[PDB]
RNA sequence: CUUGAGUCUCGUAGAGGGGGGUAGAAUUCCAGGUGUAGCGGUGAAAUGCGUAGAGAUCUGGAGGAAUACCGGUGGCGAAGGCGGCCCCCUGGACGAAGACUGACGCUCAGGUGCGAAAGCGUGGGGAGCAAACAGGAUUAGAUACCCUGGUAGUCCACGCCGUAAACGAUGUCGACUUGGAGGUUGUGCCGGCGUGGCUUCCGGAGCUAACGCGUUAAGUCGACCGCCUGGGGAGUACGGCCGCAAGGUUAAAACUCAAAUGAAUUGACGGGGGCCCGCACAAGCGGUGGAGCAUGUGGUUUAAUUCGAUGCAACGCGA
RNA sequence: GCGGGGUGGAGCAGCCUGGUAGCUCGUCGGGCUCAUAACCCGAAGGUCGUCGGUUCAAAUCCGGCCCCCGCAACCA
RNA sequence: GCCCGGAUAGCUCAGGGUAGAGCAGGGGAUUGAAAAUCCCCGUGUCCUUGGUUCGAUUCCGAGUCCGGGCACCA
RNA sequence: AAAAUGUUCUAA
RNA sequence: UGAGCCUUGAUGUGUAGGAUAGGUGGGAGGCUUUGAAGUGUGGACGCCAGUCUGCAUGGAGCCGACCUUGAAAUACCACC
């Protein structure tokens, strides 16, 4: 509805799979599109193409609102973690403040139990 | 192999129409050593496909090669037990090769009378993008673009 | 990692500054050391390892 | 008597200990906003979450636990151990000058105390993690590894337990015996010259079965203590003491074997690491396995179906 | 006295609803392996406890007998 | 008996102007077998009939069967 | 990813 | 914030075609400088084929029936 050309990329990227969301400066979401939805399930939910694919596929969701100033907060050790703002940048949008939001824990809770593989 | 020292053997140019291409061919569709019935056969059909195409007697070989060769192939490489299938780029000489393997192939597979007309028909469908040649490059182009996360 | 982009600067660059940022502040080796529980006589035992082979 | 031991004076560093308070990040939950079809997980999956609106993102709140960076073969402590910041109480170590007591020392069976984690009792607390447990996989099976959850427990107070590869596998104290490179703490004189404490690596003599140790000795000695006497049986049984219990500690014998063992050497092997090669893979072409026949073999049969070869490297082999 | 059952070598389906005998393991033959197990590809294997009857046709439906599981056996 | 629903493929389900969306099955591919995933292929009077307009499942009429609610249930 | 085993004595 | 009602504004591109045309219609001329074919800007919908546009510049045109549709052009105009 509502164009708002001030959004903000959020990219939850995970060893698993990779989530692009284009919300707007107040946080609240426009848009969302995963690598487990693109079109891809296993070894290939977690490459750096299915990242790609996902954003590239998430800007496109957003066309009703503003698209002039997205900006990145990537977030997570994810394969498909700088594959998402190539797409982000070649749909068309400028990114102002790219960010790392990753959240460390000052110590925090304990780690799970290292696997024995 | 693991020396590869291997270069390139010269191969002798088709006496009728003076093209490498042409006896590549020729020698490709060769079957227990026999050059001279591989010839006939590929004079015989390339002339039938200059009559019903009106194009030439190479030009239009050239032309239904090109609706069959594969610009891309996909080769293995195991992981953790699974295939990781990886694309790749196929060389010009490999898929001039490609296509004309699979266009002897597939009209070796077919139900004419003789190799000649089976083999004329398969150059005739391949330049109009029906042929069965052609159904196979399609596939493999699809499915080496299906898996293209894993081209790195 | 906050870095705004500079005043007419391209893109590749500017997340190549953004990569060597985050490069500098260590994130990506923070949350690997982070994903399972090391035993602190395990901790120590790398430690102790990394300085002999250091040495 | 002062040189061993200790006291006093000033100063220094330190995750040394006990108690109280507080801060930030993060994980969980609760509510609320946006938003839509997947999240999660794996080698791949599935169980499991999700159209009752998940995951994601933002806002507010609750609670528990641990303190990223600093951070360092750094520091402190008898050992176990100790890591945000602040305050209160408190132990020890070290240094520089002196003054003081004047052998007041060292070790120590029995004795006493401290003593990781797990565990036990009572009362709280419970975020994350996670024995037991359930489910999904994997597998021939999988009471496991892997995944999804998850209770004791992990946290706090008090009281038990008193064991660990509680290890430097090296008891404590004192003296003596070439060096090198550091780290961390004081200190004098004048950026250098000296001087103490603790500590890391290398290495000389010497020692050792060897590996190695080597001024922090496993070198040369002295004092005292603990401990060993082949491998199993066995740190077990019985008895004693201790414990709520689990169990701890002290601790045999019959029987049985001719070994068990430590270090190092040469090979071999590794689902250890490298650097290479071979129709070994990859790229291709043609076959065998199907049919009929030939031939050899096994088996069966026969009076005999001669004997031998019989993984690769026997089977159109001796022939 | 009542109910259920008997089907390849083993354990279970097919019986209700007469014409259509299946699953897993096991066995045999060939593969892989230095061999064995696992695994892979093929095959054989039960005329259905026995007898009688109906029906064109019975493992099936109905009766007798045999064997085996249960259930019941109470008031004195 | 009335009211509310329908009848679409080997199977589950949409959609006056097109017969389709997916799942099984066969095949190609990788691959030791099973895989996930990739690609190719079909599976129809859209229950029968009558009116409709330039045709009809699509608007309606008469039925058959397949599911719920209610009523008589002496 | 899964990948179990190798009768007794003798070692020429 | 639905539900229902009354009115406005357009919606409904089988198949032809100039035409994002369902039926029906008094009936085939109004509109126009009471600033018009050509427009820049802005908005609605769109299976994006083609319609509406607030105003500017611009200047005054636009033109129905006639031909391929099963139907006829919103030139004026009425009921679903
Ligand atoms: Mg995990
Ligand atoms: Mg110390
Ligand atoms: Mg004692
Ligand atoms: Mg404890
Ligand atoms: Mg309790
Ligand atoms: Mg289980
Ligand atoms: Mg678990
Ligand atoms: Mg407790
Ligand atoms: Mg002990
Ligand atoms: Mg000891
Ligand atoms: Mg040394
Ligand atoms: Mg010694
Ligand atoms: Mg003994
Ligand atoms: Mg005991
Ligand atoms: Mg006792
Ligand atoms: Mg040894
Ligand atoms: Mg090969
Ligand atoms: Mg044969
Ligand atoms: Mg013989
Ligand atoms: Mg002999
Ligand atoms: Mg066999
Ligand atoms: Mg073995
Ligand atoms: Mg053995």
């Amino acid at each position: 509805r509502k164009q708002v050309s001030d959004g903000v990329a959020h990219i939850h990227a995970s060893f698993n799979n990779t989530i692009v969301t284009i919300t707007d400066r107040q946080g609240n979401a426009l848009g969302w599109a995963t690598a487990g939805g693109s079109g891809f399930r296993g070894s290939r939910k977690s490459t750096p193409f299915a990242a790609q694919v996902a954003a590239e596929r998430c800007a496109d969701a957003v066309k009703e609102y503003g698209i002039k100033n997205l900006e990145v907060m990537v977030k997570g050790p994810g394969p498909g973690r700088e594959s998402t703002i190539r797409a982000l940048n070649a749909a068309g949008f400028r990114i102002t403040n790219i960010t790392d939001v990753t959240p460390i824990p000052h110590x925090g809770c304990r780690p799970p139990k290292k696997r024995r593989v | 192999p693991r020396r590869r020292v291997i270069g390139q053997r010269k191969i002798l140019p088709d006496p009728k129409f003076g093209s490498e291409l042409l006896a590549k061919f020729v020698n490709i569709l060769m079957v227990d050593g026999k050059k001279s019935t591989a010839e006939s056969i590929v004079y015989s059909a390339l002339e039938t496909l200059a009559q019903r195409s009106g194009k030439s007697e190479l030009e239009a070989f050239e032309v239904a090669l090109e609706n069959v060769r594969p610009t891309v192939e996909v080769k293995s490489r195991r992981v953790g037990g699974s295939t990781y299938q990886v694309p790749v780029e196929v060389r010009p000489v490999r898929r001039n090769a490609l296509a004309m393997r699979w266009i002897v192939e597939a009209a070796r597979k077919r139900g004419d009378k003789s190799m000649a007309l089976r083999l004329a028909n398969e150059l005739s469908d391949a330049a109009e993008n029906k042929g069965t040649a052609v159904k196979k490059r399609e596939d493999v182009h699809r499915m080496a673009e299906a898996n293209k996360a894993f081209a790195h | 990692p906050v870095i705004k982009v500079r005043e007419n600067e391209p893109f590749d660059v500017a997340l190549r500054r953004f990569k060597r940022s985050c490069e500098k502040a260590g994130v990506l080796a923070e949350v690997r050391r982070r994903e399972f529980y090391e035993k602190p006589t395990t901790e120590r035992k790398r430690a102790k390892a990394s300085a002999v082979k250091r040495h």
